[PDB]
RNA sequence: GUUAAUUCCGAUAACGAACGAGACUCUGGCAUGCUAACUAGUUACGCGACCCCGGUCGGCGUAACUUCUUAGAGGGACAAGUGGCGUUCAGCCACCCGAGAUUGAGCAAUAACAGGUCUGUGAUGCCCUUAGAUGUCCGGGGCUGCACGCGCGCUACACUGACUGGCUCAGCGUGUGCCUACCCUACGCCGGCAGGCGCGGGUAACCCGUUGAACCCCAUUCGUGAUGGGGAUCGGGGAUUGCAAUUAUUCCCCAUGAACGAGGAAUUCCCAGUAAGUGCGGGUCAUAAGCUUGCGUUGAUUAAGUCCCUGCCCUUUGUACACA
């Protein structure tokens, strides 16, 4: 069939949050509705569900590549911090909501602790992926 | 049987992009994707250039496996566009006869010498004084 | 399409050039249209190989300008098509022809200098370089604190340079230019 | 069996000699070597200012000290490796000698 | 550059000495100057006009 | 300003004084020949000295040299 | 005054008081019998043409 | 006459010379060729995972090799070939072949300033002080003080822009110390964050690290309003460094929301991977970048000229100047 790097990533991350949707057993976090992301954004989210986007972002990076901890995944999700009157520079992103992504994809199986430290991408989510990636396939065709 | 591997390196400022032609379909993709999304997508016909000049009949025998590391993102997708058709013009040059190779890297020439021939231009060094190579800081009378 | 070039959508053909002055210095046709205005370089090596630059890729450089826009190449390649797009839709010919007909109308053909102020007729190519200033500069101050995006502005600063109905910036002046120019010699 | 003759110079020529005598001393001696492995050198860089004290023109100097480590994996005993590395040292290379 | 300590004062000596060229390198450095071209005298060779042979062994 | 200097143009003049049958009109066999007879240390002096030889020598075909 | 085409066929050396302006030998394609000498600001190199708005003035020789 | 050059050709009461420039060293390219490699890999296989024979894997192991990795010897470019200009000499322009047909820096002559440095020195003359010390040690304050002007820089004045998500690429580098008490940090939990708690790796192509940097790309929210531009000022709280932060050391959260609508006279820097936008390393560092020094990404406008201004270098001319 497919895999994912033929199928346009900015859709498929939608498309694997409209599965998670579709699941909804990922067990939300309570301070998910009113935290900011970042040391270095300034405001919350417009999208209710940037949690669920978030998780198919880190599924598709896991997917790419392995061993990615939670310093990789603020390193991935870093930006500029705007200091204001001072010039900007790189900040890493926040280390708990990463923490609490991988934890919903411990919960149910999507990812896997794997040895040397870091989460790797168990074949179930493997096997998901490629199934929503032929799902975005047909629907582009 | 015999393996028609041709491994043909492409350069820019800093990125090398290094591709791979063998006997096969015409499938082409770079980095285990295809040129269909490389982003930024404005530069897609650019990508297209060596097969909207040449034909599908000429990458209809060739794949190309590309790997690419280093620069930025234009200066990656100039280095994939060098480097398939370098590899493409060495792969016609070694299996096939040097008439169509000859052909190819005449419609390669009249199109554009970045295609075959790597710019030399790399970045110049910072000077002491100065907050670039050539400018100075603000020098201030009175 | 091997043989015949595809710039986006838009046919290298079809492209006549009015001005036989301002021929050789467009090159828009059979051998400098490519299917995007960007490039790689080289073009500021030599004098006048600044001539064998496309003038789309020459507008898609002149665009880049003050501070915050210098160095965004595919966005105004991005600015660029879509102008193009503008430009299509609104009048209905090629906007390869309406820019061409907007460098002949909007260079100015004389200018004044100090050899007390006296007037001489300037280079063809110092006229497409004035044409190409003037229009992204009339294009930059329409767009400047203004709904109207800068492809729009610049849609229709190329239509009216192209129509000549005394509207433009660059028409503007071009004629103040000319009019200066026809009083001090 | 594996031992790891590690090679830092400052100069360059001198510690080619070097690698290559022990290439050398190796063919001559009949065992199975690897070629000389470079590294990639390194470059201490210091910038500081010309003058003493602090008024003049700004001017910077750009002290330099490029230093290069090869290194030569033998497959001999240690006796054979002490002996060709008593032999035909010059001080501009330093050599140390893993066992392991 | 050394400094030498008077009675009334502290004076300082430069001494600067330009090795000269050899061979062996022991005096001086053994690469010579970059602009010094030597040159050597060609031999003395007579041409002979009448084709003979030396045919031994 | 490709200019040579003196001591370029004096040490091709000796060269060709002293090697005139030996040398000749390729400037990639003459640039050899010069590295054989000539003690150089570098390249670009060699390569101007070798260059200088070929431009008299392309004097001495068309006429004499002062 | 119409306006008249004049083709460059040799320039003859930088004019003004910058260095500015070009002086400029030109044949006129409509009448090929007449040439006349003009300064001209703008790169110019030999074999192209100028759009001139009046033909009648001449440029001073230096 | 020529050159970036007192660079050469040629004349010649000059000849023979010397420093400088040039030559040289490093850096950048070009070598599908040589040497190299379990502290870089490549492509083939053997497996493993997933999708409908084929595709992907920085998931694992090994088979030749070096194209990508690094660094050594070499080579390559010299106005050499052509067409013109030129005493047909010195040299200049364009073109073919070609990775280059001016890449950048270091070094840098004679003579001088009464240029800066005694606050770099246990480099130092002379003068002052030397026990109620200008020596040395400790506590606190100051070097931050604010009617004012100048300078180097940063933030911006937005719609070519801001916010919110997603995609996605770098290279210089640095890293656990003689005294020295102070390293880069992976990964797992706690917390929104600043951070904290435990096992590890690294004296370095081994680990941070495939350094997942920004600008940019894509998709919503905004609608010309001092507006979701801009974040100055100020209140409340929470963490780290240190013996000690008050005159807030820094960082994080909420809130307060000023001028500024592209800037007068005047002035700075620059022409190719250049200016500019943009971020990342080193120094200062216990805590620490609006500076400086390097590096990388995106990447142009215009120019192949001139003495108009500012100045410099030769020749002639006049001088009542020679601290000129
Ligand atoms: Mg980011
Ligand atoms: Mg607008
Ligand atoms: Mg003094
Ligand atoms: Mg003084
Ligand atoms: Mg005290
Ligand atoms: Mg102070
Ligand atoms: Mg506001
Ligand atoms: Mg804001
Ligand atoms: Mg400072
Ligand atoms: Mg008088």
């Amino acid at each position: 069939g497919v895999t994912v790097k033929d199928v346009n990533q900015q859709e498929f991350v939608r498309a694997l949050a409209a599965f998670l949707k579709k699941s909804g057993k990922l067990k939300v976090p309570e301070w998910v509705d009113t935290v900011k992301l970042a040391k270095h954004k300034e405001l919350a989210p417009y999208d209710e569900n940037w949690f669920y986007t978030r998780a198919a972002s880190t599924a598709r990076h896991l997917y790419l590549r392995g061993g990615a901890g939670v310093g990789s995944m603020t390193k991935i999700y870093g930006g500029r911090q705007r200091n204001g009157v001072m010039p900007s520079h790189f900040s890493r992103g926040s280390k708990s909501v990463a923490r609490r992504v991988l934890q919903a994809l411990e919960g149910l199986k999507m990812v896997e602790k794997d040895q040397d430290g870091g989460r790797k991408l168990t074949p179930q989510g493997q096997r998901d992926l490629d199934r929503i990636a032929g799902q975005v396939a047909a629907a582009k065709k | 049987g015999p393996l028609q591997s041709v491994q043909v390196f492409g350069r820019k400022k800093t990125a090398t992009a290094v591709a791979h032609c063998k006997r096969g379909n015409g499938l082409i993709k770079v980095n285990g994707r295809p040129l269909e999304m490389i982003e930024p997508r404005t530069l897609q016909y650019k990508l297209l250039e060596p097969v909207l000049l040449l034909g599908k009949e000429r990458f209809a025998g060739v794949d190309i496996r590309v790997r690419v590391k280093g620069g930025g993102h234009v200066a990656q997708i100039y280095a994939i566009r060098q480097s398939i058709s370098k590899a493409l013009v060495a792969y016609y040059q070694k299996y096939v006869d040097e008439a169509s190779k000859k052909e190819i890297k005449d419609i390669l020439i009249q199109y554009d010498r970045t295609l075959l021939v790597a710019d030399p231009r790399r970045c110049e060094s910072k000077k002491f004084g100065g907050p670039g190579a050539r400018a100075r800081y603000q020098k201030s009378y009175r | 399409t091997p043989d015949i070039k595809l710039f986006g959508k838009w046919s290298t053909d079809d492209v006549q050039i009015n001005d036989i002055s301002l021929q050789d210095y467009i090159a828009v046709k059979e051998k400098y249209a490519k299917y995007l205005p960007h490039s790689a370089g080289r073009y500021a090596a030599k004098r006048f190989r600044k001539a064998q630059c496309p003038i789309v890729e020459r507008l898609t450089n002149s665009m880049m300008m003050h501070g915050r826009n210098n160095g965004k190449k595919l966005m105004t390649v991005r600015i660029v098509k879509h102008a193009f797009e503008i430009i299509h839709l609104l009048t209905g010919e090629n906007p390869l022809q309406v820019l061409v007909n907007a460098i002949i109308n909007s260079g100015p053909r004389e200018d004044s200098t100090r050899i007390r102020r006296q007037a001489v007729d300037v280079s063809p190519l110092r006229r497409v370089n004035q044409a190409i200033w003037l229009l992204c500069t009339g294009a930059r101050e329409a767009a400047f604190r203004n709904i109207k995006t800068i492809a729009e502005c610049l849609a229709d600063e190329l239509i009216n340079a192209a129509k000549g109905s005394s509207n433009s910036y660059a028409i503007k002046k071009k004629d103040e230019l000319e009019r200066v120019a026809k009083s001090n010699r | 069996h594996r031992i790891r003759i590690t090679l830092t110079s400052r100069n360059v020529k001198s510690l080619e000699k070097v690698c290559a005598d022990l290439i050398r001393g190796a063919k001559e001696k009949n065992l199975k070597v690897k070629g000389p492995v470079r590294m990639p050198t390194k470059t201490l860089r210091i910038t500081t200012r010309k003058t003493p004290c602090g008024e003049g023109s700004k001017t910077w100097d750009r002290f330099q000290m490029r230093i290069h480590k090869r290194l030569i994996d033998l497959h001999s005993p240690s006796e054979i490796v002490k002996q060709i590395t008593s032999i035909s040292i010059e001080p501009g290379v330093e050599v140390e000698v893993t066992i392991a | 550059v050394r400094h030498v300590l008077l009675r009334q004062g502290v004076l300082g000596i430069k001494v600067k000495i330009m090795l000269p060229w050899d061979p062996s390198g022991k005096i001086g450095p053994k690469k010579p100057l970059p602009d010094h071209v030597s040159i050597v005298e060609p031999k003395d060779e007579i041409l002979p006009t009448t084709p003979i042979s030396e045919q031994k062994g | 300003g490709r200019v040579r200097t003196k001591t370029v143009k004096k040490a091709a003049r000796v060269i060709i004084e002293k090697y005139y049958t030996r040398l000749g009109n390729d400037f990639h066999t003459n640039k050899r020949v010069c590295e054989e007879i000539a003690i150089i240390p570098s390249k670009k002096l060699r390569n101007k000295i070798a260059g200088y030889v070929t431009h008299l020598m392309k004097r001495i075909q068309r006429g004499p040299v002062r | 005054q119409p306006i008249k085409l004049a083709r460059v066929t040799k320039v003859l050396g930088r004019t003004g008081s910058q260095g500015q302006c070009t002086q400029v030998r030109v044949e006129f394609m409509d009448d090929t019998s007449r040439s006349i000498i003009r300064n001209v600001k703008g790169p110019v190199r030999e074999g192209d043409v100028l759009t001139l708005l009046e033909s009648e003035r001449e440029a001073r020789r230096l």
